[PDB]
RNA sequence: UAAAUUAUGGUCAAUUGUUAGUAUUCAUAUUAAUUUUUUUAAAUGUUUUAUCAUUUUAUAAAGGUUUAUUUUUGAAAGAUUUUUUGUAUAAAAUUUUAGGAAUAGUUAAUAAUAAUUUAUAAUUUUGAUUAGAUUGUUUUGUUAAUGCUAUUAGAUGGGUGUGGAAAAAUAAAAAAAA
């Protein structure tokens, strides 16, 4: 069953992340700010006792 | 290698793919490609100059060749 | 004040000379009152704008710029069951009954696939092709046997549609496990120009089915 | 950049704003000058051009008129780092000094070309060759004098410019003194 | 001190694109046909390299070799390359054939370009320079007499005279004196527009007192 | 090949004669490639092959000249274009002689002018 | 004052609201009266409780004992889910009888 | 397919789209069987890779 | 009504087995069978602790009927700390019945936790409610087939209000603080 079966070529010789396309995400504008202020408390969590 | 009573098949295609007729530039790869390829490849050509050893010679063409 | 244009008819601008009846032709009294409105105008097809002009320079000679001459061209008349259906219909009944011409109705995919009947060899030629109502199609016989043998809508019947994919167009082209240049299916894509499967699996894309025939 | 009391200005505007006196100054030294540093930019430079408080049929033909200038500045920088590319792969292939290829002629362009394919170099002769007959179409160094100085005088009625040529941390060339140029080319 | 380019997307598709177990023979082969290289001891070197690791070497790969050659005037070393070539049955190119008759013009081989310009004389469809290698050539030992025969030869063959070949042509005709010869050489000049070189003006200047 | 029949929607499904019937019948209706090809007007093999010129002959008849580019003058054969004509590995020796008048020819004027100067230096 | 906030995900009214516009169709008397007796009630249970604060008292420790001791007032899942007759099914005419429907809405 | 599904539409026909739906069902979306070429990369990528 | 323009000055074809894929047997397959085997008899030892106690140890079955859900931060993971602050509760969408009709601890508003209030409220012929059947379930089977067909992941408002969470009367074992 298909014992004997190739690909493309493109496919071996793509660099690393040209097949990724823009899309938008769209979401909640609550969504936008839970997301903003999660990201923001874990950039300042405080560094030398686990981080 | 065959068992008893099953009457094997013979494979003509290596693989499922579309023919190099249907295009300008697959027909060109082909002809490239054969231009740089043998047409009987022997135990002397190139590609076997790495058997430089009379040892090397006699393991690979006696047994485990299919390996 | 302005007052909006609701119907194609008020959009493309209407005179409603009749009474009443606001689905009235009107395209002979318009032609006619144009013609009279003029004679630097040959009787070749014209065209609204200079840039609208063909590409091949040998279509460009047959065809002329008009002002607004170039509006209400044509001699025929348009003669449920979707254009398509309706010109496949006429196509196979006239050649069931072998005759020349079949005034079959001009729409944009009816006309491109017409076209493509012609490319393929099946139709011998066209007349008042650039009308926008209705053109004649020029069957071709060989030997007292008719070039097209069969010919049908993708939608059977009159009401269902489809949308064929890459993987569709494919499946024509290797239909019945042979490689189908014989058999021709028309597809109109998303960008509103009908091909054939050839092209179309050529070109990696599909499209609304229209037709096949052989 | 835009200020909340910014606005375009008319060419008696201009005229009014800009009102110096002059009496000898090379035209195209400084606009080269000019034009080097609006190329020397990030694409960020041409953003918060639009003067704000200002009625939305204004902002958008603003929005259009700048727009257009900086696809003609692009089009012009292409052109002239495509030009200098020319410049220097005929000096390098000449072997003579760049400053001098620039009033050179036929003659020599054959004579060189000659040289180099007898030295046994066609694909290099045929590039000095195209390289030399490009190069004569679009090497004037005034070429597109009038639409680049128009660009220029577009840029000066937008009024949102006048400070982006100025307050530049440069380095002495000789010496090596850091300092803060204040020189005004565009004005 | 690196491949000049090895990787991905770079290489023919036929060839199934890059494998890895043939990256010396892809930079061997970038080496050799570099253009900018102008070291012809390296090329003999890396045609040496070549031939060990079994590298298909096409007329291109010769033609980079004797360009390399001219500049310096290694002509013993364009003899040998045209030698191989004809051992191997690889045609040289007419540039190629114009490269090593160059060399050994400029080093003033005249028996050497007379022999080069034999072999493909009759076959071959050599060029102006080719046919200007000869004339200097003829004009190193002093046979004027024989470069004008050349030019003769030339415009039987058809291929147009160019201003390089009119001054050294006029010059062979300047100390020979053939004043029917130079009317053909000027009037043929002033027909064809060619822009006059210094040594050719020299020489109708000279010509020009005794007619 | 392959064929299928149904006969539920006969009178008599049973009777021996419908299949031999159907077959004949479905045989006499059955066209060639060569016949369909002739009437046409075309080759047989394009209609069964996968060669990819053949994708030119589904198209309809166009003047050479006006597919391809026009020059100078107007609608010329590309036949007649010496680039289009002579393969690129062939114009380096000759070719060259042959376009040097072409290039580096041309009057006093036209040879020894330059034209890489400034042209508003007199406005200026 | 027709088109809510795209970004700040305010709606058509908030907009409204925050342009200072009024977009309010004419309302019926039964609608003004809607919006008119919400005032009328709440001044009179607040009177009510100033006035005579024995009753207000009985009736506020009724209110009190009949949920602090009430089944489900744990306020978990099963009593958090806003529909609990269509949410839980089953339960509904073999287990519990208080609802003889199991649907009251759009849902 | 539904939520884990990559799958957007039936295989070989499907009822009228409109828009930039059909234009993906009929041009756009990943097509993995084709035999020619593989899904198409977005547009500074696919240049390089076309041959 | 365009009227048959004389370069016929270039003929010498096709085939070399190289592939852009649902393919159709009304009787062969497909099931209970011609070939169906193999065992199975309950009565039971989790643990550590300061000891008549306390700490650790949260989805067995049958029945009843099943919306289409679930990150208790709260226990643990876990650390230079500290909270039972580390946003778990929401929505969209897809069901069946040969004899087809009414449903309701009811809809929204609310200064109303715990509604003495206000309204022309809410579900339903685009098929509701109840009753009957009834876990869902592109996984099964079959076919040329967008057809037909088949199914066991679960869940569980009155048994302690304990617990971070009821999932708590049974545990082929996921090793449970040396």
């Amino acid at each position: 069953f298909r014992g004997a079966d190739t690909y493309s070529v493109k496919y071996c010789e793509q660099g690393r992340y040209e097949y990724q396309r823009y899309l938008m995400i769209n979401r909640f504008p609550s969504e936008y700010k839970k997301h903003f202020l999660s990201f923001l408390s874990n950039i300042r969590m405080s560094s030398g006792s686990a981080t | 290698a065959r068992k008893h009573g099953l009457f094997y098949g013979k494979m003509r295609f290596a693989e499922q793919k579309i023919t190099f007729y249907s295009d300008r530039f697959l027909f060109r790869d082909l002809v490239n490609r054969r231009e740089a390829s043998y047409a009987n490849v022997w135990e002397m050509d190139d590609p076997y100059r790495f058997l430089q050893t009379e040892q090397d010679y006699e393991d690979y063409w006696g047994d485990n060749y299919d390996v | 004040g302005h007052r909006l244009l609701h119907g194609k008819r008020e959009r493309e601008g209407s005179l409603f000379a009749v009474a009443n009846d606001v689905k009235r032709d009107e395209r002979l009294l318009r032609q006619q009152l144009n013609a009279l409105l003029e004679t630097p105008l040959v009787d070749l097809p014209g065209v609204e704008r200079r840039r609208d002009l063909p590409a091949d320079p040998i279509t460009r000679l047959f065809f002329q710029h008009k002002g607004d001459h170039a509006l209400y061209y044509g001699t025929y008349d348009k003669p449920l069951y979707t254009p398509i259906y309706d010109f496949c219909h006429r196509i196979r009944e006239a050649t069931e009954q072998r005759k020349r011409f079949v005034v079959v109705p001009s729409t944009i995919e009816t006309r491109g696939c017409a076209r493509v009947m012609h490319d393929h060899g099946l139709v011998a030629g066209f007349r008042d092709f650039h009308n926008d109502r209705a053109f004649a199609v020029e069957l071709k016989y060989f030997q007292g046997d008719s070039t097209i043998n069969v010919i049908e809508p993708c939608s059977y019947d009159g009401r269902t549609e489809f949308e064929w994919s890459p993987k569709m167009m494919r499946r024509l082209l290797n239909t019945h496990g042979i490689h189908n240049r014989l058999v021709v299916y028309i597809c109109r894509t998303a960008d509103n120009r009908i091909i054939d499967h050839i092209h179309a699996v050529k070109e990696n894309i599909g499209g609304r089915g229209l037709m096949m025939v052989h | 950049h835009a200020t909340y009391g910014a606005v375009p200005l008319t060419h008696s505007q201009v005229t009014s704003v800009y009102a110096t006196d002059g009496g000898k100054v090379d035209e195209l030294g400084l606009l080269e000058l000019v034009e080097e540093r609006i190329f020397s930019w990030k694409l960020n430079k041409w953003e918060m051009r639009i003067p704000p408080n200002l009625p939305n049929d204004q902002k958008e033909l603003i929005r259009q008129e700048q727009e257009n200038l900086k696809q003609i500045l692009s089009g012009w920088r292409k052109c002239f780092g495509a030009l200098n590319a020319d410049i220097l792969q005929i000096s390098s292939l000449t072997g003579v000094p760049k400053e001098v290829v620039r009033e050179k002629n036929r003659t020599w362009l054959q004579e060189e070309v000659a040289k180099l394919r007898w030295m046994g170099e066609v694909n290099k002769a045929a590039l000095l060759r195209d390289a030399f007959m490009r190069l004569e179409a679009f090497g004037s160094r005034d070429f597109m004098f009038m639409e680049r100085l128009c660009c220029i005088y577009g840029l000066a009625r937008q009024g949102t410019f006048d400070e982006a040529f100025t307050n530049y941390i440069t380095e002495d060339p000789v010496t090596n003194d850091i300092f803060v140029d204040e020189r005004n080319p565009f004005k | 001190m690196h491949p000049r380019l090895s990787g991905q997307g770079v290489f023919p598709r036929y060839g199934g694109g890059w494998m890895h177990q043939f990256g010396h023979v892809y930079a061997l082969q970038q080496e050799l046909l570099n253009a900018e290289a102008n070291n012809w001891f390296r090329a003999m070197e890396l045609w040496h390299t070549a031939r060990h690791e079994g590298v298909a070497m096409n007329v291109s790969h010769y033609t980079n070799i004797l360009r390399q050659c001219v500049p310096p005037t290694a002509w013993e070393a364009s003899l040998m390359v045209l030698k191989q070539m004809r051992r191997e049955n690889i045609r040289p190119d007419v540039v190629g054939v114009g490269c090593a008759l160059a060399a050994c013009a400029d080093a003033n081989r005249s028996e050497e370009v007379e022999k080069v310009f034999s072999c493909f004389s009759g076959k071959l469809k050599l060029d102006s320079i080719c046919y200007l290698a000869l004339i200097k050539a003829k004009m190193s030992r002093g046979g004027y007499a024989e470069a004008l025969a050349v030019g003769r030869e030339q415009d039987a063959d058809g291929v147009p005279f160019l201003p390089h070949t009119y001054t050294h042509l006029l010059e062979a005709a300047e100390v020979a004196d053939d004043g029917e010869m130079a009317l053909e050489l000027a009037r043929r000049m002033s027909s064809e527009q060619w822009p006059v070189s210094d040594r050719g003006r020299e020489a109708l200047k000279k010509l020009s007192t005794r007619h | 090949a392959g064929c299928r029949i149904n006969l539920k929607a006969t009178n008599n499904p049973k009777s021996p004669t419908h299949t031999v019937e159907g077959v004949f019948e479905a045989v006499k209706a059955l066209r060639s490639v060569s016949e369909i090809a002739a009437s046409r007007g075309k080759v047989p093999h394009s209609l069964i092959y996968n060669i990819y010129p053949y994708l030119e002959e589904i198209r309809r008849r166009k003047g050479m000249m006006a597919m391809h580019p026009p020059g100078k003058d107007g609608l010329l054969m590309p036949d007649r274009v010496v680039d289009n004509r002579l393969p690129d590995h062939l114009k380096k020796g000759y070719y060259d002689d042959v376009y040097w008048k072409d290039f580096f020819a041309g009057s006093d004027e036209h040879l020894n002018e330059p034209r890489m100067g400034l042209r508003g230096d007199e406005m200026r | 004052g027709l088109n809510g906030c795209v970004e700040t995900g305010r709606s058509r009214s908030e907009v409204a609201r925050d342009l200072g516009l009024s977009y309010t169709r004419p309302l019926h008397e039964n609608e003004k009266k809607q919006l008119s007796h919400q005032a009328v009630y709440y001044e009179r249970l607040a009177k009510f409780k100033m006035e005579q604060p024995e009753a207000a008292r009985a009736m506020e420790r009724e209110r009190f004992v009949r949920k602090f001791s009430g089944m489900f007032v744990k306020m978990d899942i099963r009593s958090g889910a806003p529909d609990f007759p269509s949410t839980y099914r089953r339960l509904l005419g073999t287990k519990v009888v208080r609802w003889a429907s199991k649907r009251h809405g759009p849902n | 397919g539904g939520p884990g599904s990559p799958v957007r539409g039936p295989g070989y026909y499907a009822p009228p789209m409109e828009g930039e739906h059909q234009r993906g069902y009929t041009a756009e979306w990943r097509d993995l069987r084709n035999p020619m070429r593989p899904p198409e990369f977005p547009t500074p990528w696919e240049r390089k890779y076309r041959q």
